């Protein structure tokens, strides 16, 4: 059992942080299973060969490091690298090679953008399943991105369009989070969601939605979050076959109005949550209140309160007779 | 039922409640003990996505999932260690060594502080993992919080807390090795260490305490209950003398047995 004689080693857990170091010592034993090289100085000329022969290590953890790209030199069967808080600009498929067993990869908080993401660089990651790739540079969504994904988060990035094909044959992703970027009604493609058949949680919070989105999957959908975007109105068919649809959230919307029968195929909808909406009360909502007084025990409805007229404004819908 | 008054030294524990079976295997929960109504506050732990903590007015409220509101957090959380103080939460921030603390009347995040030099983020957790590094506590002397430091070798450090201005008041390294702990706990200013046993060291008991009074430690045997063989959180009560566990998705509660105070 040697031990760096900068770092504290106990049981295959390597304690290498907050240790101003620039380089990663000599010394590492071949038993590591926990690499914690976080809150160092250390940049991609100081991962030394030898690292890559660490076969035991399975976590990474070297954020808040001085990495302008991706790490090279890793222990081959590494399964989750944390990456946050480095100047990360660029992925090769070499890098992303030399690492096939990899599950977990956090990115945030580099500077990751889709052209600079290598065509073809996840060609060989077929067991990533985490991508987190939050607080980066990019535009739109990286083409190529492996069949295996399960859960993705481009949230805090500046995706502006997206393309049918980046998320084609995405067939496991389940959780896809979109909050806090620089989408439209206009930047989603036609069907972009559609083919997503595993996809259980879709999150567009905090985007510049206008309405509701139309041809989501239904197959497998069970949460969709709308919140905190300005979206006027709902399509007809905006919740068409979401039938395993259990939470849907549009709160914090511009919604004067539902039209009757949006929510006809919504055979699961356990929680829906329609608050801070500025809900008209006229003839067109009066499907609103039976819809509500006929509402299943199990179903939890709230937030739905009339704001205009002003004779009725902030009064429950559900009671009012005209 | 005085918050500030010192029950005495842990002599026994035994199993007192079993209220429910959670969805999540781990998670914490509790009441606010300088409240004076029965609210209770819950917080289910969901890697990478910890953001909400649910308040219930009621027991049977909460047995039956039905909440008075829910919060959603400023910033995502790092494990079990939350607690609430005076209508104020306080957290670990996900992927920090900060505790933020987060106003329940306003639902404004009303301070945040450094824990100077605490490991983080899986660095030092309770044995299970979970980025449980970092754990609060409330007892009759305040606020706590217990961690670990690479000065320290990873044993667990503790430190008390100003609860409006977030600075530390004091500092104080034990001798026990932070990761071999299921969990911990404070009374009267003495740090309760938990072993316990996991599903997947077969002693489950109290082993080891710290006296920040006198600086002073030493090793004990309290048998813990353990029914259920996945301790994810225990979080002491000053005002009731009990303990809030939730162990193995089962949310349960302990009673106490104490003899004479120490220094
Ligand atoms: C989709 O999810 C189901 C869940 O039952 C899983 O069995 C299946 O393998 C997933 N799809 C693929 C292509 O793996
Ligand atoms: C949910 O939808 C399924 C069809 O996919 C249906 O069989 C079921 O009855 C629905 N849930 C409820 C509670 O009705
Ligand atoms: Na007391
Ligand atoms: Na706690
Ligand atoms: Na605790």
């Amino acid at each position: 059992k040697s031990c760096p004689s900068v770092c504290r080693c106990d049981a295959g857990f390597i304690y290498c942080n907050d240790r101003f170091l620039t380089s990663i010592p000599t010394g590492i034993p071949e038993d590591a299973t926990t690499l914690y090289l976080q809150n160092n100085q250390i940049n991609n000329a100081g991962i030394p060969s030898d690292l890559k022969n660490l076969l035991k290590v399975e976590r990474i953890y070297l954020y808040h490091n001085s990495l302008d790209e991706f790490p090279t030199n890793l222990p081959k069967y590494v399964k989750e690298l944390h990456l946050q808080e480095n100047n990360i600009r660029t992925i090769t498929y070499d890098s992303l090679s030399k690492i096939p067993y990899l599950e977990e990869l956090h990115l945030d908080d580099n500077s990751v953008s889709a052209v600079s993401i290598e065509e073809g660089a996840f060609r060989d990651s077929n067991y990533l399943r985490l991508l987190f790739l939050s607080r980066n540079h990019l535009s739109t969504i990286p083409w190529g991105l492996p069949r295996t994904i399960e859960e993705l988060r481009l949230d805090d990035n500046r995706i502006s369009t997206i393309s049918s094909p980046s998320l084609q044959g995405l067939t496991s992703l389940k959780r896809l989070v979109l909050d806090g970027n620089l989408l439209n009604n206009h930047g989603l493609g036609d069907k972009v969601f559609f083919n997503l058949v595993n996809l259980t949680e879709l999150s567009l919070v905090r985007n510049s939605l206008t309405a509701a989105p139309v041809n989501l999957p239904g197959t497998n959908l069970r949460k969709l979050y709308l919140q905190d975007n300005h979206i006027n109105r709902v399509p007809p068919n905006a919740f068409s076959y979401l039938r395993q649809l259990y939470r849907l959230d549009m709160s914090n919307n511009n919604l004067s109005n539902l039209p009757q029968g949006i929510f006809d195929d919504l055979d699961n909808i356990t929680q829906l949550i329609l608050r801070n909406n500025p809900w008209y009360c006229g003839c067109k909502m009066k499907w609103v209140r039976d819809w509500l007084q006929s509402l299943p025990v199990k179903v939890n409805v709230r937030g739905l309160m009339c704001q205009a007229p002003e004779k009725v404004r902030g009064m429950a819908i559900k009671d009012l007779n005209a | 039922g005085d918050p500030r008054e010192c029950p005495g030294l842990l002599k026994g524990v035994y199993q007192s409640e079993h209220l429910f079976e959670s969805d999540h295997q781990s998670g914490a929960w509790c009441k606010d003990p300088l409240q004076a109504s029965d609210k209770i506050y819950y917080m289910p732990w969901t890697p990478y996505r910890t953001d909400t903590l649910t308040e219930y007015s009621s027991k049977d409220d909460f047995i039956a999932g039905r909440p008075t509101t829910t919060y959603k957090l400023p910033h995502r959380v790092d494990g079990t260690g939350f607690v609430v103080y005076d209508g104020a939460l306080f957290f670990n921030k996900e992927r920090t060594r900060n505790i933020v603390k987060f106003d329940l009347r306003t639902r404004i995040k009303s301070g945040e502080a450094i824990i100077a030099n605490a490991n983080y983020h899986d660095t030092s957790p309770y044995r299970w993992g979970g980025k449980s590094d970092i754990d609060l506590a409330v007892d009759e002397n305040g606020l706590w919080v217990i961690y670990a430091t690479e000065q320290n070798n990873g044993k667990i450090v503790i430190s008390q807390l100003n609860p409006y201005t977030l600075r530390i008041e004091g500092t104080w390294d034990t001798a026990y090795d932070k990761r071999s702990a299921s969990n911990a706990f404070m009374i009267c200013g003495i740090l309760y260490v938990v072993k316990s046993v996991y599903e997947d060291a077969t002693g489950n008991k109290i082993d080891y305490i710290y006296n920040t009074d006198q600086s002073k430690d030493s090793l004990v045997d309290v048998p813990f209950p353990n029914s259920y063989q996945y301790i994810a959180a225990v979080d002491y009560n000053p005002r009731d003398n009990l303990l809030y566990v939730w162990n193995n998705y089962h949310v349960v509660k302990y009673s106490l047995d104490f003899g004479p105070a120490a220094a």
